[PDB]
RNA sequence: UCUCCAGGCAUACGCGUAUAACAACUCGGAUAACCAUUGUUAGUUAAUCAGACUAUAGGCAAUAAUCACACUAUAAAUCACCUAUAACUUCUCUGUUAACCCAACACCGGAAUGCCUAAAGGAAAGAUCCAAAAAGAUAAAAGGAACUCGGCAAACAAGAACCCCGCCUGUUUACCAAAAACAUCACCUCUAGCAUUACAAGUAUUAGAGGCACUGCCUGCCCAGUGAUCACUUGUUCCUAGGGACUAGCAUGACGGCUAAACGAGGGUCCAACUGUCUCUUAUCUUUAAUCAGUGAAAUUGACCUUUCAGUGAAGAGGCUGAAAUAUAAUAAUAAGACGAGAAGACCCUAUGGAGCUUAAAUUAUAUAACUUAUCUAUUUUAUAGUAUAAGUUUGAAAUUUCGGUUGGGGUGACC
RNA sequence: AACUAAUCCUAGCCCUAGCCCUACACAAAUAUAAUUAUACUAUUAUAUAAAUCAAAACAUUUAUCCUACUAAAAGUAUUGGAGAAAGAAAUUCGUACAUCUAGGAGCUAUAGAACUAGUACCGCAAGGGAAAGAUGAAAGACUAAUUAAAAGUAAGAACAAGCAAAGAUUAAACCUUGUACCUUUUGCAUAAUGAACUAACUAGAAAACUUCUAACUAAAAGAAUUACAGCUAGAAACCCCGAAACCAAACGAGCUACCUAAAAACAAUUUUAUGAAUCAACUCGUCUAUGUGGCAAAAUAGUGAGAAGAUUUUUAGGUAGAGGUGAAAAGCCU
């Protein structure tokens, strides 16, 4: 079959996934966000 | 070997050898002969005593030696009663 | 294949995610799913008589300006209070005890004014 | 995030809706294979302690009346609702209930043997050797535990001093004291092995999944030669 | 106004101003017209459509659905109502546009539900010409598989029978394999006597692991031998070649041919009909092609003023040796050569380069499972229970590492 | 007789010296699907770093990595498949520039930071990550000039014959002579690799021993060292690009595999009472042709299989790489 179209957008799946409060519930998840910090990214997270 | 270490930047003396061989101020090395102690009870006593015997090295074996040891095993030593004390020097060699 | 930069608002999403623009809530909502208005909830504009009024927008270029002073507890200590305690004193009539004769106020609970923490807006 | 449906707390004759598993434990990782999918359940609390005395009653023998014998989806067995005093409660039913019946449990351990009648609960000492029985408790007050499925009997082989023994339906034989209580008579539904399946489609009804498709003497030194 | 075509309108999800007017004519639409482009100004209005929407504590449930009546069946199946406590008149907030989303694109692709099938929605030809080759459709004298690896494809046909394999409906290598492989009802072997997170709110007619077509039908033999429920001879044990004890609470098994009707985009064989498959090709229309106008790529490329024949040569010469030919440039065609271009195309060998798999390779292995000795408690008169740990022994789930050389490539041999 | 182009100088940066810090930025909003004025429902890093790699393999082992004052004792004592390698202390020495808020035989737009910016853009996510500017004192003087100057073209197509040139010649071509270049092969190529052209960028580095040039000399050296002509100082040296792998910690089940919960679709006809039949919707993909930088990184046109079930479909949740899932294809996990 044709390839190419695996993003099927959905937004309460995309910001569980990827979002703020995702990534502050682990410690690794923290970690994350620093190093975007440090490096000044403009978009922390989704 | 090591030509830079990293604690002190020097060259380093390969132990093996200071173990096995002797070095005259003069340049020459002595060392024993390989098998001295194996299996005597099949040797010849000729053969025998050829083993036991102090040997010089060559040219080229005395040159890899040099490189392989660092100055302070070249340097003058004065042992009171060396028994090695007449054959630190060379008599009558033209060459 | 989302947008990152642009902001997060209730046009955006399903038809589940709502949020507010900013404005204030005006009442309750109860079980049964009614909304119950509190008039006390609703602010209320205390508007002046404007009538026989000598100000305008605008000034004359012809008023002089004065010399900045902004003022500092010091100074309304002095204008308000200083004078009154000045007379007591030379006539001996002055205690700490009674400092709230001249308007000292122990604490800010009972007044519908409280000036820390504020409890009304602008 | 995995929560266990076993939550209720209370007793209740009203069925109560069930979560199916997957064969996946608490962590989400398959445990067993061959369990996914079937047919919506509803699970009804089954009553296992035959004497239980009813709330600010004295602990003396009493009846009950049959009102129904009913299939049950989670078992092998069918059982009966069962009324008595102002309560209610479900519990196994045996070969030969029928509606209306009246039936007895009984606290009593007869210096002789008490005449057994198909279905009444009685301790183990007062019947009978050699008198057939299920729904055996290991341990006084525990509650069944041991033959209770469909067409199975257990029987009473022995008994002395104050210790009998019982042949489960495995043929090992097992000890307990005489005063755990059990109930005379097979289980219902003695032809359940009878039943044939027929086709594949009926399998993944029942909530089963189909097979994988992929398809130890070490000789002594001696032995090696001859291998 | 005419000629022809036939998935449209809403909601959900998604998108985020692409919406409408005016003005521009740079960039964007693969070209113009016109805008989907650039700039400026505007827009979507809800107590009913849609979203969010905190009084408290107790008590309690046997009887599906399908027009639910009849009717059975099996896979056993959607808060209410009461008892007390507390409160005692209210409309704010948010969604609402469009020719639209996922696929690098104004992509012949993918995309849920309700109503309806033309009353809704649309345009296959920029202009001209009628060559070859290529693609698609339709018609064809006489013959009817002579075609071909094969009736592939096509047909005014779309039917019949038999053989191999698998029982059957199902599943599988997304992007070279759909099958004879996998699963499957049926049948068989092995392990387990038990509760509060799987198995399971289950208990041997149960649960887990594994093998295997079913069905009937021949072939069924390690019971201790002979006497005959009885005696000896055996066998297995003890006590000393003697003397006792035990063997009467049971009693074989292992293959073949079978198939069985049905079923199959499975692999073969055959008959009939049918036909441009063929003898042997022809005619017409559409797409392409060619000419005019607009916009405008890709692999490729040491330099080239880029000829034929014989000889030489590494099966090899446009360019070297010897002969010969020879005004200069375009447009449309053929595919012999330029060892023509892109091949992530395959076979052979090497490296003290790798990785996956299997073990009976070497080295380990508090994965489990057992024990033993201490230690710490209990008791006990030494003694049996247990055990937050240490040291041994037994199992081995796993872990790390390696694959000498010359003998064509193997296969047995050898050899250093 | 000129188009395309070219010329430019400062934005900033780099390495040291010095010094701790007290920077913690109106109102309002934010840990809820962050940036939503108020109760529901509690909140919390980590047991020893490993492997690559060296030992020309590999299994004990392998500097820094894994920091504790300079100079010396000393690459000495010691440790080590006693081998690759590793390596002290006792004991001596030292107040250091000390406003040096300063310096440069450091770079100047392909350099120096990735930076005009962690932006545009790419990825579901962790993450990856660019390009470029130039008048003058005044533009309230119409934006300045300067250059036969690159490749590429134009002005100006071509004229029997040939690695394109050389000897020549009155004469551009005619006559004579002449088997492209680099690397690799057996010192050989009409063999075979590599190159469309222009501009910029793009690859040999260390002082044990030796030789040369000086100072002083039985002594040399500005403390610790060497010496039977020595000792001290100077000068003289050993490349670039390219794997399949292995280990640690994050990030991924919006595709696909399987499962959980809540929902949904199935006309007409014949049978019956069903994993039955014919055949749409819908799901799948047997066979042939076209297409092959395609409309499409797997499609289109026909033709085919199933189509009340082990059926198909939607929304939300779960299982993660020493792993997961698997009607086993060593299939699938963006
Ligand atoms: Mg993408
Ligand atoms: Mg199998
Ligand atoms: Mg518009
Ligand atoms: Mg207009
Ligand atoms: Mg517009
Ligand atoms: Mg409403
Ligand atoms: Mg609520
Ligand atoms: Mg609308
Ligand atoms: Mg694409
Ligand atoms: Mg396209
Ligand atoms: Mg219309
Ligand atoms: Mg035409
Ligand atoms: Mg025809
Ligand atoms: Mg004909
Ligand atoms: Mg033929
Ligand atoms: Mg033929
Ligand atoms: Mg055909
Ligand atoms: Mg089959
Ligand atoms: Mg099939
Ligand atoms: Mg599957
Ligand atoms: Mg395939
Ligand atoms: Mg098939
Ligand atoms: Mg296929
Ligand atoms: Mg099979
Ligand atoms: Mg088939
Ligand atoms: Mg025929
Ligand atoms: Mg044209
Ligand atoms: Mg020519
Ligand atoms: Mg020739
Ligand atoms: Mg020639
Ligand atoms: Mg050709
Ligand atoms: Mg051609
Ligand atoms: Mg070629
Ligand atoms: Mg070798
Ligand atoms: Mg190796
Ligand atoms: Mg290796
Ligand atoms: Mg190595
Ligand atoms: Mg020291
Ligand atoms: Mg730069
Ligand atoms: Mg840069
Ligand atoms: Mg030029
Ligand atoms: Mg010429
Ligand atoms: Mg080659
Ligand atoms: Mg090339
Ligand atoms: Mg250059
Ligand atoms: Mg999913
Ligand atoms: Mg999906
Ligand atoms: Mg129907
Ligand atoms: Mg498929
Ligand atoms: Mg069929
Ligand atoms: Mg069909
Ligand atoms: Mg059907
Ligand atoms: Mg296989
Ligand atoms: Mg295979
Ligand atoms: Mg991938």
């Amino acid at each position: 079959r044709a390839r190419g179209n695996e993003y099927q957008p959905s937004n309460i799946k995309r910001k569980h996934k990827h979002g703020w409060v995702r990534r502050l519930s682990t410690p690794a998840g923290v970690q994350v966000i620093l190093r975007r910090m440090l490096k000044g990214r403009k978009s922390l997270s989704h | 070997l090591t030509y830079c270490s990293t604690r002190k930047g020097k060259r380093k003396t390969v132990k093996s050898v200071v173990h096995r061989f002797l070095r005259l101020h003069s340049g020459l090395w002595l060392r024993r002969k390989a098998g001295y102690k194996k299996k005597l009870w099949k040797k010849s006593t000729a053969r025998k005593k050829r083993l036991r015997e102090f040997v010089f090295c060559s040219k080229t074996q005395s040159k890899l030696l040099d490189k392989m040891t660092t100055s302070f095993w070249k340097r003058r030593n004065w042992y009171a009663g060396d028994p090695y004390q007449m054959y630190h020097d060379r008599t009558n060699l033209r060459v | 294949g989302a947008d990152r930069m642009s902001k997060w608002t209730s046009k955006r999403g399903p038809r589940t995610f709502t949020k507010s623009r900013g404005a204030k809530k005006t009442g309750i909502y109860t079980s049964d799913r009614k909304f119950v208005q509190i008039k006390e909830m609703v602010p209320e504009f205390v508007v002046p008589d404007l009538t026989g009024f000598k100000l305008k927008p605008y000034v004359n270029y012809r008023a002089p300006a004065g010399i900045d002073t902004p003022l500092t507890a010091k100074a309304l200590f002095q204008e308000t209070v200083a004078p009154a305690i000045e007379k007591d004193f030379k006539e001996g009539t002055f205690d700490a005890n009674n400092l709230e004769k001249y308007g000292f106020e122990p604490t800010q609970e009972g007044k519908l004014f409280q000036l820390y923490p504020k409890n009304f807006p602008r | 995030k995995f929560v266990s449906w076993k939550s209720r707390t209370k007793y209740t004759v009203k069925p109560v809706k069930m979560r199916k598993s997957g064969g996946r434990d608490h962590t989400g990782r398959i445990r067993v294979h061959g369990i996914g999918g079937g047919h919506k359940q509803n699970y009804r609390m089954i009553d296992f302690l035959r004497f239980r005395p009813e709330k600010e009653k004295a602990p003396e023998p009493f009846e009950e009346k049959v009102v129904v014998v009913r299939y049950d989806p989670c078992r092998s067995a069918d059982i009966a609702l069962v009324a008595g005093g102002s309560r209610k409660r479900w519990i196994i039913a045996t070969e030969n209930m029928k509606a209306g019946d009246t039936i007895l449990n009984s606290n009593h351990i007869g210096r002789m043997a008490v005449a057994a009648q198909e279905g009444d609960a009685h301790p183990l000492g007062a019947l009978p050797v050699g008198t057939l029985i299920n729904n055996v408790e290991s341990e006084p007050g525990r509650g069944a535990q041991y033959i209770r499925a469909a067409g199975t009997c257990g029987v009473l082989l022995r008994k002395v001093n104050g210790t009998a023994i019982i042949q489960l339906p495995s043929k090992r034989q097992m000890q307990v004291l005489e005063s755990c209580t059990a109930t005379v008579g097979r289980v219902s539904n003695v032809n359940h092995n009878q039943r044939v399946i027929g086709k594949a489609g009926r399998n993944r009804w029942l909530g089963k999944r189909p097979n994988s498709g992929l398809w130890k003497i070490r000789p002594l030194p001696p032995m090696k030669s001859y291998v």
